[PDB]
């Protein structure tokens, strides 16, 4: 603190923040989507333009939001290392709230799974469901899933031997490698013999390998986010926090799926 | 004020962390390439090619339960198609992903 | 029974389970009763005694 | 420009309208809205 | 009824992991370190034997009074003697207690499906007491379960002696088998490098945060596997168990940091809960298939292969460590449980007799 | 937005902390892309100068009011945890000296002053 | 323009603490109005007030539950307290993570709106408090009202995970120079020990009424027993929030009644570290019991007896925080003034609340009061005699230093003598209507219980004219409170001692142990320049 | 110039004037279509909000 | 832990180093604030601490603290015997000669 010239610059290492519009319009969009889809599923509008201008007007809203993130540490340069693990916190207490709806779920197939009711003759897959075959389409989404955990290992220990061209590629290959994962998905949900009303079995199959479809499409966006803020130079050798966000997200996603698939698919007597 | 110097025992200990990052990230960048290059594209090109046909064999036992009359289809349990209350994008008895090729709700 | 109009207590019994929650109730009553009587006498005996003292134990 | 009638949302003293009215309107609206929604209800299912 | 015994044999084996491992919050030291585990090491085949002469239920309270008085003795302990037997009363306890729970378990849940379930379960106690504030809370809840256990065993319904009525096979007899020897390796030689790692790990290397990922995995793995275990087979489960165990276990002496070590010991914990509740049904299943149906000497010989390796770990560890060093220690036992795991696919279908 | 630093001794604002620039078809070094307060800290580690202290109160000698403990700071007040002379008897009492006056903490009697940077 | 980006695009964490307060008053005043509403129809037997229709008593019971449960004690014990003296006690400049405090403050105002409309279109939604699947269906409530009263429980949800997560991270990395974990004052424990159980509850609770709309309008049949589902486990998803939801609303309080008994009796407190470990208990122990609300819906027996053995282990750990605060009041010296009033007033009541949960807790016992007027009496003296009253002693208290405008002690005394003689002639007779066999929910009774139903209308038009010299109190705090600080020494934080003179203490004033009373009082915008030291 | 505007671009927002979300001359082309839909969105759940009260379907 | 004789012995050696009128109101005040009642050597040592610094009420604040802090009134009566000489060589008069 005795250094010749200090008055001049702040005396602690925190961030604070400009003063921004955000909070106000995700409230004013967050009003309009719950308002617009309590009322059209009971008649009332008619009309199904307002739910997606709802919808685009909040995914807009985190976009903007994410905008002045980045600026705020590439362009004017407050993120010290206090801050850096104050966000690592942060984003880990985000990953252990979104596990814990997954409990819920896993919780809500095996009070069922185990002692079913007597409407159903008292059987798991029920008769006249005929269940999806896990030696098919399930198994070529695990294989991408650990090709695609392999890849990214490969593109954080490029960034850290300073060689460009091998950060772009593996980024890249891991974004058409989550690509193929939805449109697998999207397959086996057409070519299905049992929807979300036949059962209590086809209402907890769509409902919990459903929700991952919508955390994956999270994935492909934050490697769109980090595929082209490396291209024009935003990432140093030793800065770089939206990869590791971004690391973890992925492989949390791939070990859920690994429960997913010896609980929902292959376990069924 | 007197300037407060600079401890020359600490600065060796940052340009050390430093250096050890480029060293121990040279014998694991090319592993990991290796990892990436020779057992997980031959697993993804196998599995593609046994699914594509397994897959494209069950594409011609469908194409014939299209034409199928009410009668022959397979027959409705209880619990089989829950319409209590009506689904309202379109018609009330088709939801999101609905072919008729494999799927059908006879009255 | 029927209920009566200001009542205090429980209806009256025609079955021993019921007698047996009754008897229950009437036991655990006692250790809550000394409870209450212990710590209403400690608050009794800190208003009467040490309000508006001059020496502090703050040790 | 700090001070003991700075860090509040509304001002309270050097005013036209005095402070009673939107101190009392305040307490009015609270303790009358679910009065109003009573009411609709009643006249809404026959009920006077 | 029977979900009584449940929570008995819970609360048993988790009494049992907390006085043995936490001691210290709650050469000289590897003598006294094992003294708990060789005694009960010696004590376990008697009791298999105790319990087809004077039953089940009264040398489970029996061992749940001589651990009370024996920690109440270890409490104002000073001399080196008195300490010493003090914690070898406490073993023998502790003996009693979780064989034979686990026998009377073994006893009550008869059909094949709902053992498994019920000890992966069960196993999920040996964690918990790793895992564990001013604990006068649990102890109470401890001391109001075994009240509703005494009252339902002793009080409502009259216990004689009642020997069982059909004899047993002793026990070099089940010695002579092959196949109940080979599934308790599996178990030995499975927990045997968690035994020896922790020793060494002050010596490579806050403390409560290395091992706590394993036993946030340990439950999990067991609870999740001890239902899906019928439908897989045991054996491959078993296999692949010890797979994982190798793996993790080789992928320590390549970590150099301390937050290097939560994906691994994941690993480990996971994997050997999968080891746990895959095998311990099974021994149960095979004296169901080849011999009569007593299971106080078969659980009394998992009991031994469970604590063999805590044991032989820490004083054999040392030595190693001082020898030739932590990341080769690690090296052998991984090799070892990888070359175990080939040989465990003979479970697959043993010879009915 | 002006001349760059190479030490902090020529650090006088955050108008000397923009820094060269890296080149085309390399990852680039924090020594060559940082701005803020980021860089300052970057530019005092590599000498062995921690900008932002985490030292606490002294807790050695007594106070006395001819030879007063000094407090350093760059405003006309700041708040001063008492605890002790051995450092865990006193208990917590929070004092507020000021460039007028001494604080002299009621329970152990430490007199502290207060120095202007 | 300088309106705008200052009290509504805002960073600063003390400024919206006074919004969070101005929308909990607004908030707490409407669900009073229904509770008035409800007590007014309770009177004598008959049809009173609503002609006949049993319908918009049940809605009423429904928005009184939710308008206190989520917006009056959440919003004045995290917001109000939470958010303006936590950085102030552990000694940062403001908050982690802003933007999320100004979302989390902004989420509510659209959550109020979906509730008043949820009581407007249509019928209404009288569902009880806790929204069972087989009542809420489409059978019996088809309408736009439950489906947007289950979208005012999503947001709230958000902005509660958002303000706990943003409450850990703070305390981890933002203090002082000289603070480990083990010098914090009491007050952050607590609120670190709500913000973990906001986390680990939540979700189950979103799960479950996402899964009940999904019932509701998709067909799904997760809890309808003709497709092969049970409802009894939506009563599982539910109660598994339920049982951390009330430790959420009581913890803040504890730590507050603990500054009061440090404050105007002059001794420490008596055993810190006990008392964090004993909330770190209770903490824990309310996420292994959830099933004691439900002992009649045909469990085993013995599953009974599990949750009958951990339920009463819970007043082990309570019974230390009672004793240290009675060993702390022991030997110092008391002043009686308007925070210690309800101070004292919450050490008696909340024990006489409680002692009836052990009655409660036992399965036997249980068969006699489940849905009776007993669980009534017994959550009442808790609720509105351990949660409202600290939060009184918390605006008493904390409100001279934050405005910088004092209060008539007088017209205090006698809101807080009036509360106490109305609170306690209101939810006494419940006990008694209760164990005679007066079931829950039920506009219309039997004669038989008209009596007690007389004098338990009597106490809730006392209370009224409590909070309506409430808010003339405010209003004499704001206009003339300059004047209001030599009309009493209650004025002062800490008297004069034995031996300290006037002149001395004239010099002196202010002892205290921690920085909230040191401060200049309008604290200031940016109120730590230079760091703050600690030995 | 080149790929690395970086050293450019942090000599103009410091020392700006402006806030940060509308000191490019490209945030038009974002704040407006963005205020111009939201007040539309709004302005509809108010109007079928208030319609629907007083029991008036489509 | 500490004993009687420990005691008066510290508070001895505090009341002997005081300088200012603070220092002997603040030892003053935390000797009246234990278990153990001062002894007569610590109270004669606290008025020539007070006849150093100047100060006359606190002289007789002393022994208005002694009325509170003895149980009965015949060991008063047994402080004001032996404390007698010291208070008629300085000149200190008691609350209930003076009538204030
Ligand atoms: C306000 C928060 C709150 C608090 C503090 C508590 C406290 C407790 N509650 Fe909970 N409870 C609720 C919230 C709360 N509860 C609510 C809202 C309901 C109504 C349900 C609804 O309809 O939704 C309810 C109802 C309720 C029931 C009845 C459920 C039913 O209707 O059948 C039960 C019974 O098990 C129970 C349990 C307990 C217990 C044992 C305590 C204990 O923690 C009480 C502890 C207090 C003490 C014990 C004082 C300590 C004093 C000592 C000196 C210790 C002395 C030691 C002995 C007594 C041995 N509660
Ligand atoms: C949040 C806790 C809470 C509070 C505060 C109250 C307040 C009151 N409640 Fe209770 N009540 C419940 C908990 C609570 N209640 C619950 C959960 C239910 C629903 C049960 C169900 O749905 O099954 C219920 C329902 C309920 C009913 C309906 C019972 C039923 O229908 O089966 C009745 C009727 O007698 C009643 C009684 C009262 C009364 C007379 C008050 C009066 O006290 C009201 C007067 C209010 C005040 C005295 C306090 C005013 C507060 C402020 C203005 C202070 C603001 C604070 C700051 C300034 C910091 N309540
Ligand atoms: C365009 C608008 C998109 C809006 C997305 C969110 C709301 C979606 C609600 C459900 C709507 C629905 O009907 O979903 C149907 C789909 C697919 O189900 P299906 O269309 O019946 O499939 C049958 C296919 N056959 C057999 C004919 C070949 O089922 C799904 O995959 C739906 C998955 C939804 C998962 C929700 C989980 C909620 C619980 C977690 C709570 C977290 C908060
Ligand atoms: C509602 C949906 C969830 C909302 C939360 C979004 C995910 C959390 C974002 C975590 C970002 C943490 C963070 O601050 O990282 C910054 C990067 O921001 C970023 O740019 C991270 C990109 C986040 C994009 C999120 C897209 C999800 C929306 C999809 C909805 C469907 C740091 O920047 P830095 O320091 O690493 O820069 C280095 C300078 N040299
Ligand atoms: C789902 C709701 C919860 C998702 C929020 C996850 C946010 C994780 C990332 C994070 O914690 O960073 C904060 C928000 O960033 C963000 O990622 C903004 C996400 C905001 C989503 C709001 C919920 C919409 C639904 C920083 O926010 P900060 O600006 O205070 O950091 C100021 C210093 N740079
Ligand atoms: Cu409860
Ligand atoms: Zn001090």
């Amino acid at each position: 603190m005795r250094i010749q010239n200090r008055e001049n610059l702040q005396l602690f290492p925190f961030h604070l923040v400009t003063n921004s519009p955000w909070p106000l319009t995700t409230s004013l969009a967050l009003m309009s989507l719950a308002l617009t889809l309590g009322l059209t599923m009971h008649g009332y509008i008619g009309n199904h333009l307002w739910l997606f201008l709802a919808i685009s007007l909040v995914l807009s809203s985190i976009f903007l939001w994410v905008r002045d993130v980045v600026i705020e540490g590439t362009y004017l340069g407050d993120h010290t290392i206090a801050v850096r693990k104050g966000l690592n916190i942060g984003f880990m207490l985000f990953v252990l709230s979104e596990i814990l709806i997954f409990a819920a779920l896993f919780w809500s197939y095996f009070h069922s799974a185990m002692g079913p009711t007597i409407e159903i003759g008292c059987q798991w897959p029920p008769v006249g469901i005929t269940s999806i075959k896990p030696t098919e389409l399930p198994l070529l989404n695990t294989i991408i899933l650990l090709a695609s955990g392999a890849t990214v290992t490969w593109a954080h220990h490029s960034i850290l031997y300073k060689d460009r061209q091998g950060t772009l590629v593996g980024l890249f290959i891991t974004t058409l490698l989550i690509i193929l994962f939805v449109g697998c998905q999207v397959l086996e949900y057409t070519w299905a013999t049992f929807t979300i009303a036949d059962s209590v079995f086809g209402s907890i199959f769509y409902a919990g390998t459903g929700l991952h479809f919508i955390h994956m499409v999270m994935l492909i966006v934050m490697l769109a986010i980090c595929y082209a803020r490396m291209y024009f130079y935003h990432f140093t050798s030793n800065h770089h926090l939206g990869l590791e966000t971004t690391i973890l997200y992925l492989h949390v996603l791939d070990i859920i799926w690994l429960f997913l698939y010896i609980v929902f698919y292959w376990w069924g007597c | 004020f007197t300037t407060v110097k600079g401890d020359p025992a600490k600065a060796q200990a940052f340009k050390k962390h430093l250096d050890d990052v480029y060293h121990h990230s040279k014998g694991t960048t090319a592993l990991w390439k290796k990892i990436s290059y020779f057992v997980a594209l031959p697993a993804i090109a196998l599995t593609a090619v046994n699914t594509y046909f397994v897959e494209a064999e069950h594409a011609e036992h469908r194409a014939h339960n299209r034409h199928l009359s009410d009668e022959e289809w397979p027959k409705a349990y209880p619990y089989q198609n829950v319409r209590r209350v009506d689904f309202f994008w379109g018609d009330g008895d088709k939801t999101l992903f609905w072919n008729p090729d494999v799927n059908r709700h006879v009255k | 029974d029927v209920p009566t109009p200001w009542g205090i207590f429980f209806q009256d019994s025609a079955t021993p389970n019921m007698e047996g929650i009754i008897e229950l109730h009437n036991n655990i009553m006692f250790y809550l009763v000394l409870i209450l009587t212990f710590v209403s006498y400690i608050l009794y005996t800190i208003i009467y005694n040490y309000s508006n003292a001059t020496i502090v134990h703050k040790y | 420009d700090v001070g003991p009638y700075s860090n509040l949302p509304f001002k309270v003293k050097n005013r036209r309208v005095p402070y009673a009215v939107p101190h009392f309107l305040f307490f009015a609206i609270g303790m009358g809205i679910p009065f109003f929604a009573c009411y609709v209800q009643l006249k809404r299912s026959g009920s006077i | 009824s029977r979900k009584l015994i449940l929570f008995i044999v819970f609360l048993a084996l988790l009494l049992d992991n907390m006085l043995l491992t936490v001691v210290v919050p709650i050469v000289q030291v590897g003598l006294l370190f094992a003294s708990k585990a060789t005694v009960q090491l010696i004590t376990n085949p008697f009791i298999g034997l105790l319990t087809n002469r004077i039953g089940y239920p009264i040398p489970i309270f029996a061992g749940f009074c001589i651990m009370f008085v024996s920690t109440i003795m270890f409490a104002f302990s000073s001399s080196y003697a008195f300490l010493l037997i003090a914690r070898s009363l406490q073993g023998i306890g502790s003996s009693c207690s979780s064989v034979a729970g686990m026998g009377m378990l073994a006893s009550v849940y008869t059909d094949d499906e709902e053992r498994g379930n019920v000890m992966g379960i069960a196993l999920g106690g040996l964690a918990m007491g790793v895992l564990v504030g001013k604990t006068a809370p649990f102890l109470v809840l401890a001391a109001l379960v075994l009240l509703d256990g005494a009252i339902q065993l002793f009080v409502l319904q009259p216990s004689r002696v009642q020997p069982e009525s059909q004899k047993g096979t002793p026990l070099t007899t089940l010695l002579k088998d092959p196949y109940i020897l080979i599934a308790a390796g599996s178990i030995c030689f499975a927990n045997m490098g968690i035994a020896m790692l922790e020793p060494a790990l002050p010596i490579w290397m806050q403390l409560g945060v290395a091992f706590l990922p394993a036993s946030i995995s340990y439950l999990i793995g067991t609870n999740i596997f001890g239902i899906l275990a019928h439908k897989m087979g045991r054996w491959l489960c078993a296999l692949l168990g010890m797979i994982i165990v190798g793996v993790s276990i080789l992928c320590i002496p390549f970590a150099k940091n301390i937050y290097g070590l939560i994906a691994p010991n994941f690993g480990v914990g996971f994997a050997i809960g999968m080891v746990d509740s895959s095998m311990m049904p099974i021994m149960g299943y095979l004296v169901d298939l080849r011999h009569v149906s007593v299971y106080g000497s078969v659980y009394a010989i998992a009991d031994v292969a469970f604590c063999m390796g805590y044991a032989i770990g820490p004083s054999a560890g040392g030595a190693i460590a001082k020898a030739i060093g932590f990341p080769w220690l690690m090296t052998i036992i991984g090799i070892i449980d990888i070359l175990f795991a080939p040989l465990c696919f003979f479970l697959r279908s043993p010879p009915a007799k | 937005q002006f001349k760059t630093a190479t030490s902090i001794a020529e650090v006088e604002g955050l108008e000397n902390l923009v820094g060269p620039g890296a080149k085309t078809g390399t990852v680039p070094t924090d020594l060559e892309q940082a701005t803020g307060l980021e860089r300052y800290e970057l530019l005092g580690k590599l000498e062995g100068i921690e900008v932002f202290d985490e030292t606490p109160l002294e807790a050695v000698r007594k106070g006395t009011m001819k030879d007063p403990i000094l407090i350093d700071s760059y405003d006309d007040y700041r708040y001063v945890g008492c605890t002790g002379v051995p450092a865990d008897s006193h208990n917590i009492e929070w004092l507020k000296p000021t460039t007028e006056k001494n604080a002299r903490c009621w329970e152990c009697g430490s007199v502290y002053k207060l120095n202007f940077l | 323009m300088n309106y705008i980006n200052r009290w509504l695009f805002s960073t600063n964490a003390k400024d919206i603490a006074v919004l969070y307060f101005i929308f909990a008053l607004f908030c707490g005043l409407l669900g009073s109005i229904m509770s008035l509403i409800l007590r007014l129809e309770l009177s004598a037997p008959g049809n009173q007030i609503l002609m006949g229709n049993h319908q918009l008593f049940n809605v009423v019971a429904t928005a009184h539950a939710v308008l206190m449960v989520f917006f009056l004690v959440m919003p004045a014990a995290i917001g109000f307290f939470g958010n303006y003296l936590l950085p102030l006690m552990i000694g940062a400049s403001d908050m982690s993570f802003a933007r999320l405090n100004n979302i989390s403050f902004w989420l509510l105002p659209p959550a109020l709106v979906s509730l008043l409309a949820s009581a407007l279109i249509e019928n209404g939604a009288g569902t009880g408090w806790t929204v069972y699947p087989p009542l809420a269906g489409v059978q019996s409530h088809s309408g736009p009202s439950v489906d947007l009263a289950i979208f005012a429980l999503h947001l709230t949800s958000i902005s509660s995970l958002l303000g706990a997560i943003n409450f850990i991270t703070t305390t981890l990395n933002m203090r002082t120079i000289g603070m480990t974990m083990s010098k914090l004052p009491l007050f952050v424990w607590a609120v670190v020990f709500t913000s973990i159980l906001l986390l680990l509850s939540l979700p189950v609770l979103s799960a479950g009424v996402t899964l009940l709309l999904l019932d509701r309008n998709f067909n799904t049949s997760f809890f309808e027993p003709a497709g092969g589902g049970d409802p009894i486990l939506y009563q599982h998803l539910f109660w598994f929030f339920g049982h951390p939801e009330v430790y959420i609303l009581i913890i803040p309080g504890f730590g507050i009644i603990s500054h009061i008994v440090s404050t105007y009796s002059k001794k420490p407190v008596f055993g810190a570290i006990g008392m964090v470990y004993a909330m770190g208990s209770i903490g824990f122990l309310g996420l292994l019991v959830w099933s004691h609300h439900m002992y009649t819906v045909g469990l085993d027996v013995d599953s009974r007896a599990y949750f009958t053995s951990a339920t009463m282990v819970i007043a082990v750990p309570t019974g230390i925080k009672i004793f240290s605060w009675l060993a702390t009041l022991y030997g110092g010296s008391i002043r009686y003034t308007t925070p210690m009033l309800y101070a004292f007033a919450f050490l008696f009541l909340f024990t006489v609340g409680g002692l009836s949960g052990v009655v409660l807790s036992n399965a036997s016992l249980d068969i006699a009061f489940h849905d009776t007027y007993y669980v009534i009496g017994h959550f009442h003296y808790v609720l509105s005699l351990g949660a409202v009253f600290s939060l009184f002693a918390g605006y008493y208290y904390w409100s001279p230093l934050i405005t910088g405008l004092y209060y008539n002690n007088n017209l205090a005394n006698i809101q807080f003598w009036l509360l106490f003689i109305g609170t306690n002639v209101t939810f006494f007779p419940m006990h008694f209507l209760g164990l005679n066999g007066m079931p829950r929910r039920i506009p219309d009774y039997p004669d038989a219980f008209a009596g007690w139903n007389a004098i338990s209308s009597f106490g809730s038009l006392i209370s009224i004219i409590s909070v309506i010299l409430f808010a003339y109190v405010i209003y004499d705090q704001l206009v003339n409170g300059l004047t209001n600080k030599q009309l009493s020494t209650n004025s002062l934080f800490k008297n004069p001692d034995f031996i300290e003179s006037n002149i001395i203490f004239n010099d002196n004033s202010i002892k205290s142990s921690s920085i909230d009373f040191l401060l200049t009082s309008p604290p200031l915008p940016h109120t730590f320049n230079t760091p703050a030291i600690q030995s | 110039t080149a790929t690395e505007k970086i050293i450019e671009l942090q000599k103009f927002y410091q020392s700006t004037n402006k806030p940060i979300y509308a000191a490019h001359p490209r945030s038009k082309y974002y704040l407006i279509p963005y205020f111009g839909l939201l007040g539309v969105s709004v302005a509809a759940t108010l109007f079928y909000t208030g319609r629907a009260c007083f029991g008036i379907k489509d | 832990e500490e004993t009687y004789e420990e005691f008066s012995q510290r508070y001895e050696k505090e009341f002997d180093e005081a300088y200012d009128l603070f220092e002997v109101q603040r030892v003053l005040n935390n000797c009246f604030s234990y278990d153990i009642v001062p002894s007569p050597a610590v109270i004669g040592k606290a008025l020539n601490a007070c006849r150093r610094v100047n100060d006359y009420a606190t002289a007789v604040r002393v022994f208005e603290g002694l009325k509170h802090k003895v149980e009965t009134k015949e060991q008063y009566d047994a402080y004001l015997e032996e404390l007698k000489d010291v208070r008629e060589e300085l000149g200190i008069d008691l609350k209930e000669e003076l009538f204030p």
